[PDB]
């Protein structure tokens, strides 16, 4: 039932801020942790995501992690920051300094203690846990190391239990380091093996929306978040609100998980029109269908139509139809059939809850397992082999104390999961 | 004493403009805006209040 | 969105800047210190002056011009003038020493130590737009800076932007009143980049504007100052069109395509009416017919050039003003019927126009006298050939007895290519003799 | 009225014939020519709010015409165009834009309201194009010029914008 | 019509709760709503 | 039920279109700002046949609008009823086409067509059931004619069934205001021909002739010029939005005034068209609704119309009247002018009903007419067309472009075999 969150590095606490105002806001929680909901349903099913304590005020099962304590004082002073524990700020002296390796092996080691330990208190607090959740980005150092560690400790903790990753993978557009195809490459093939379900973020796609849909002259990191934060209520909504066609996180996972090295999705969300436009757009859910499946809709840098899909989710909000719900994708499977894979027709689950989010009317959430993933991690594979090739920026590693095998592994691991992407792209039945 | 900086002379551009267009030699007398073209001529930028004052007075 | 950016070459391009510059700053309501009045509004588009000036946050409008003359007279005058604030501190390059009528010393000695840093500050100014349609390049090609530099920054332009369009707005030697010996030993050998890296050329002869200020503007004694405002006027007329908004909005390309038939053939006659005075104008019932028939008459001309001596190819005429769609038809109409000019067989048609809702503007003092409408002719046609069989005699005299040859040769240029500016204003005339020729 | 236009179209008639222009004036160009003459780069300024927007009223003494320009704000949204409603005389009746498709003219009796400067007034909702624009304020020149004309043009309290809400 | 096409065939108090969540405010002196506020209703 | 998109090319068909949304506003009684303010139920009826609800209670227009330069994109915008459009439906590029033909239809065109056509797929699926697609552009200029000719063929290559509408404005010598009038025309006359399953001609000549004589107005400029060709715009398609006696759609249309697939161009005509001073003085009535509708000087475009013999003619009278009065009229016009008919094709004229009037009008009546006298604006200009083209004038920047020489050698031919069939059609005897 409830689920426990952890937030790493500075891109991954703020998203993870972000997301809690969400929440609050959706649950009717101000910042001080009273609650002034004015709808039951809030109250209903509060406890997923906040645990209330002896004087009823809410606190939220999240966990912040970075080696740097910038980020955290930030977290802490923004509008929503008094919501968090205060010991579940676990934070080093000295910063990650943008390395997987002491990110970790060095010094996220010496702190994943007291993280798994506070991970521990949660999940002990908790009844019995729905999953875990983890909101990091891979281009960083304690982002990405730690936060695997994390992800590798509770995969070994908490066997049955789903962990759910909300991954920023780097793109060269954006890229504002010099080394994360090192930690990319380091990070995504423990992600492999420790992560029940990740989920990809690009910042370009997240920028390309606020070029186009959103038309934002300054959109900021806050509007950025705020976009991927939509999606990471909407996940859990049909968790956290009744609706004609329940779901939860397994759910999604045994339907869109046919092969359990792909479980790496792309996201979207289409509800997403801007202040001009919204005047002039008919909202119905027909519509959010079609916006649901555009390419530059999706806030993962990567063309849908130059790969198939082996499966989707559809997670609709609002108290709508079923017939437009289900006969939309019918109609969207047919249509594009060659976008779609043959041997497993009907790739489109759907599931709907009732309660739509705050000031609007319907929306949606679109998980989808393409085989254009592969590009994005073949490219990256291309940006190591291109670093790895002179051996450039290695020996910071090597001091740290990482050795050549282990990126020879990373990449093999790599070369391993675009092919298996690849051998059912082409796959024929 | 922009004339004595500048060594200007309107003598000939509003003699010409009194003697324009017209068989008369001379009048000793001209149009306003036939002076604000002699000032434009040699180049004395003025406000429109300040022209319309001199040319009141 | 829509930007053009203006380049002035030489003393001539220099001060036909500053007066294009303060028409356009009163035009668009920005005083001389750069900024808006923010007590009173004009009225003007907000996005009109984005062709022209350029935003900053504190409210400044900074020109989208580079002043380069080698001589820094002029440019230190603009520095003191009343507009010192308006330009930037850069693209108003001054140089240490002027090209002394030698487009030799123009184009070889300081031109290549200067055309660096212009191609400079146009990249910057590039850089700032973002929708740019084209250059304007204003200069006379009969002095040494014009000549010389203008040659090589257009040459420079069009190797390093493509095929974005060049408005070369040159004030040729004039065929009797001219100031400068060499200026035939100039204009024929800066011809070459105007036959071939000018996109559309100008022509602003001297005694034309001369004539027309003699007994137009009632006025005994213009002077440079006057024929600056003329064609400010002229090319406020010309750029009104993306400027503003108007009935038959028009671009530099739609103005290109639209008058320019051969790559070779782009020299274009220039007029503009009702160029009146104060008294002029309250006597005068200035309609569109009216002011039509005094632009296609022949005293009403900025080039000196008799159009009846030649055979009208295509002509543009761009209105300002309350000029109904109609009014232009029957002025067009009338002057098929009537008979004292005449086009070529091959291009029926040969008409356009282009209506802009914006009355002119008259600068305080200034040459027009302030008029609902107006209307500029920008005609290409066979006339052209008698300027340039003058200026082509005219040059064939000096260069028969080698007369002022030493000046440009002991620098570093040939002598051969003299030859070859001479029959490239041979080909020329061959050319206008062959499509003025009927099928 | 109608005499007038006879008059004028057969005269228009007459310089088709001819190969000349009607040299006398409509009553209407004569007095958009006084207006030109007199009040030329004449424009009265108000800012006016519709919709939680902030626009700029611009009333053109030369012609009686209205224009509308959107002001923006930092992460509104909106598309950056400026013009909302450009230049034309704004009658006060919505309809009254389009014209009769038999005539493709103004109606039968006398020419309709059009908003004025009696009508722009600060502290009120004008009514262009069915659209209540609340003027709150002008700058000093339209101040003054009210003032002259005897109306008062009090600043009021700018009502709530996106801005605010952004 | 509320149970002619709608179907509801509810009991007094429905049908006024009913009636008056679309006609309370928002209806003029005759009883009339507009399409506009019909779909406000809707959308709401 | 049965909807039309609008796809307004170029500053003329922008033009245009702006102020035909505004007369469709008018009768279907949709607010400047959007929002529906009808009284009639019969406003709110059709209004799915050119718009698409929005969630606010108002209607969007399925319009496209697309030119190459932004200035007449800014001022179709800021007309009175310009904020009715999508802002996404406002598609152009940040350099004009110059008025060129091939840079418009190769180039620029070419590059912003994809977006054009995916707003276009867009409104077509938020269609239902699509009946047609109608522009409006003119032939004279660069973007209206060379983009827009590309955007018909492909949107016939998209949807093969659909209706091609098409609304072009031909120039005129005495109005011709550009060098290279018969270069656009000519290339895109094959493209209409080839795409288009009916092109409708306009001619600022005539329109201003009309304005002159029968308006007799002075000085209005392209507003209450575009006004009639709006109207006639609207009443095109009056029975798909208003019941009426005998109803008709544009399928009707096209296959009543369509005897041959290369002879699809349309005369146009409007009635009645009355002066101010002369409004109270006549009265309207069917029978000379038929004359002023025949009435030679009263047509839209600038051929004369007794030189050369109807194929078809098609009357939509719009308004309250009987039957007989309007059929027995058509039938009065064919026997009292039966020379200026086609005797191997009986009964001429289509006759459609409609019982809704325009706003403020108590009958009326479009007229569209396949007569054989187009052909000599067709000539006309292809006159022109040799002229330039032999000396090679003005194609020096078609050329560089990328477009051959041979293409407008094709284009003449094609010019050249649709004179001769309206020519041989017109000779034609049983
Ligand atoms: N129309 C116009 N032409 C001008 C003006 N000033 C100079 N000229 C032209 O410039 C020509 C003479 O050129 P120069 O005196 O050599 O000026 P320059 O090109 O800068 O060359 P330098 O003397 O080396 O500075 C004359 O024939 C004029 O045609 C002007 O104000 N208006
Ligand atoms: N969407 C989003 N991306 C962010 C945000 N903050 C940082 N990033 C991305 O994260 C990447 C750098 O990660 P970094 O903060 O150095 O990771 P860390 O070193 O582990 O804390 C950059 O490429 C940013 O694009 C944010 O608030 N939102
Ligand atoms: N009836 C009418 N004709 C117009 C209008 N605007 C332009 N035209 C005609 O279109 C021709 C020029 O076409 P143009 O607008 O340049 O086409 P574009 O460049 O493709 O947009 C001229 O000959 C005009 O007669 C208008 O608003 N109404």
């Amino acid at each position: 039932r409830e689920i426990v969150s952890c937030q790493a590095g500075q891109c991954g606490n703020q998203i993870g801020s972000k997301f809690w105002e969400v929440i609050s806001d959706e649950h009717g929680v101000d910042p001080t942790g009273t609650y002034q909901g004015d709808s039951d349903l809030q109250l209903e099913r509060i406890n997923v995501y906040f645990d209330e304590s002896s004087g009823g005020r809410y606190v939220p099962r999240a966990v912040l992690m970075d080696l740097e304590p910038g980020t955290m004082d930030s977290v802490r002073a923004g509008p929503y920051g008094q919501l968090f524990r205060p010991d579940n700020f676990i934070f080093g002296q000295s910063g990650a300094g943008n390395n997987w390796a002491k990110g970790h092996y060095t010094e996220g080691a010496e702190l994943i203690d007291s993280v798994l330990d506070v991970c521990r208190k949660e999940a002990e607090s908790c009844d019995c846990l729905q999953g875990f959740q983890l909101s990091h980005s891979l281009g960083g150092g304690t982002g990405s190391g730690m936060g695997t560690l994390l992800i590798s400790k509770l995969r070994e903790e908490y066997p049955d239990r789903i962990m759910m990753t909300f991954s920023v993978i780097p793109s060269p557009r954006v890229s504002d380091t010099v080394v994360e195809p090192y930690n990319t490459t380091l990070s995504v093939h423990q992600l492999v093996e420790n992560s029940d379900e990740s989920m990809c973020i690009d910042n370009e796609a997240l920028y390309d929306i606020c070029f186009r849909t959103l038309k934002l002259t300054t959109p900021t990191f806050g509007d950025l978040n705020h976009l991927v934060a939509a999606v990471m209520s909407g996940v859990t909504c049909c968790l956290r609100f009744p609706g004609q066609l329940n779901s939860d996180l397994r759910k999604l996972a045994v339907n869109l998980v046919p092969f359990p090295r792909l479980h790496f999705f792309m996201m979207g969300f289409a509800p997403l029109t801007s202040r001009g436009s919204q005047q002039y757009r008919g909202l119905s859910v027909a519509e959010l269908t079609q916006q649901m499946f555009d390419a530059k809709n999706m806030m993962q840098a990567a063309d849908p139509r130059h790969g198939r899909y082996l499966t989707a989710s559809a997670l609709f909000r609002g108290r709508m139809s079923t017939k437009e719900v289900d006969e939309q994708m019918l109609n969207v499977q047919n249509k594009n059939s060659s976008y779609f894979i043959e041997w497993i027709p009907n790739n489109i689950k759907s599931s709907i809850c009732d309660i739509p989010p705050k000031g609007l009317k319907m929306s949606v959430t679109f998980i989808g397992n393409n085989t254009c993933i592969q590009e994005m991690f073949r490219r990256v594979g291309e940006q190591f082999t291109g670093m790895f090739r002179r051996k450039a920026f290695l020996h910071w590693y090597t001091g740290e104390g990482m050795d050549e095998m282990e990126f020879t592994e990373a990449e093999s691991n790599m070369n391993d999961l675009v092919s298996e992407y690849q051998q059912y792209q082409d796959a024929t039945v | 004493a922009l004339v004595q900086s500048n060594r200007i002379c309107l003598s000939p551009v509003l003699r010409d403009f009194d003697r324009v267009r017209k068989g008369i030699y001379e009048h000793r007398t001209c149009t306003r805006t036939r002076f604000a073209r002699g000032l434009a001529t040699q180049n004395i930028m003025l406000p429109p209040e300040q022209l319309q004052l001199l040319i009141r007075k | 969105m829509r930007e053009a950016i203006c380049i002035h070459i030489g003393q001539a391009g220099c001060q036909v800047g500053n007066a294009c510059w303060e028409l356009f700053c009163l035009e668009h309501g920005i005083q001389p210190d750069g900024s808006m009045p923010s007590d009173k509004c004009i009225g003007v588009e907000d996005d009109a002056f984005n062709t022209f000036f350029s935003e900053t946050g504190a409210g400044k409008h900074v020109p989208r011009c580079l002043f380069l003359d080698l001589e820094p007279t002029v440019v230190d005058e603009v520095r003191t003038g009343t507009y010192r604030q308006l330009f930037n501190p850069e693209q108003l390059v001054s140089g240490k020493e002027d090209a002394a009528n030698n487009y030799a010393r123009g184009h070889y000695t300081i031109g290549k130590e200067i055309v660096d840093l212009a191609l400079d500050r146009i990249r910057k100014l590039a850089d700032n737009c973002t929708g740019l349609q084209g250059f304007m390049v204003f200069h006379a090609v009969g002095g040494g800076t014009g000549s010389g530099l203008g040659a090589l920054l257009l040459e420079r332009l069009s190797v390093d932007y493509g095929k974005k369009s060049k408005l070369g707005y040159t004030v040729y030697p004039s065929p009797q009143v001219s100031t400068a010996v060499v200026e035939p030993y100039n204009c024929v050998l800066s011809t070459h980049s105007l036959l071939e890296h000018t996109d559309v050329a100008t022509m602003l002869d001297n005694e034309a504007i001369y004539d027309l200020t003699r007994r137009s503007l009632d006025i005994e004694r213009p002077s440079y100052t006057n024929v600056n405002r003329l064609i400010g006027q002229v090319v406020s007329s010309l750029t009104a069109s993306l400027r503003f908004d108007g009935a038959l909005n028009v671009d530099l390309t739609e103005f290109q395509t639209n008058l320019v038939p051969y790559p070779r053939i782009h020299f274009v006659l220039t007029s503009y009416a009702p160029v009146v005075s104060a008294e002029k104008a309250y006597h005068e019932q200035l309609s569109v017919a009216d002011i039509t028939n005094s632009v296609f008459e022949p005293a009403g001309m900025l080039t000196k050039c008799d159009p009846r001596h030649g055979k009208y190819m295509s002509c543009c005429l761009m209105y300002r003003g309350d000029v109904v769609p109609k009014d232009v038809n029957a002025a067009i109409a009338t002057i098929k019927t009537k008979r004292t000019i005449q086009f070529v067989d091959w291009c029926p048609t040969g008409f356009k126009c282009g209506i802009n809702y914006q009355p002119p503007t008259v600068v305080p003092g200034g040459d027009l006298a302030k008029v609902q409408r107006a209307v500029c002719m920008i005609a290409n046609s066979t006339a052209i050939a008698e300027v340039f069989a003058r200026i082509d005699h005219k040059f064939d005299l000096m260069y028969s007895k080698r007369a002022f040859v030493h000046w440009y040769v002991g620098e570093g240029m040939e002598e051969g290519e003299f030859s070859e500016a001479r029959e490239d204003l041979a080909a020329l005339e061959k050319d206008y003799e062959e499509v003025g020729a009927e099928s | 009225e109608e005499h007038l236009q006879m008059r004028r179209v057969i005269e228009v008639q007459a310089a088709t014939r001819s190969g000349t222009h009607a040299s006398l004036l409509t009553p209407a160009e004569r007095t958009k020519a006084r207006d030109f003459y007199e009040y030329d780069r004449n424009v009265l300024r108000f800012y006016a709010v519709w919709e939680k927007r902030k626009f700029r009223i611009l009333f053109y003494l030369a012609d009686g015409s209205i224009a509308v320009l959107f002001d923006k704000a930092e992460n509104d949204g909106r598309d950056p165009y400026p013009i909302f409603v450009s230049r034309r005389r704004i009658p006060k009746e919505a309809r009254a834009v389009l014209l009769s498709p038999e005539t493709l003219n103004q109606p039968q009796g006398p020419p309709p309201a059009c908003v004025r400067a009696e009508d722009l007034r600060t502290g009120t909702s004008v009514d262009i194009l069915t659209r209540p624009f609340f003027i709150y304020d002008c700058d000093e020149h339209t101040r003054a010029y009210m003032e002259a004309r005897g109306i008062p043009q009090p600043a009021v309290a700018v009502p709530l914008c996106e801005e605010d809400e952004i | 019509s509320l149970n002619t096409v709608l179907h509801f065939n509810m009991d007094k108090k429905d049908e006024d709760t009913l009636v008056s969540l679309l006609f309370d405010g928002i209806e003029d002196e005759n009883g009339d709503i507009t399409y506009k506020q019909f779909q406000e209703f809707v959308d709401s």
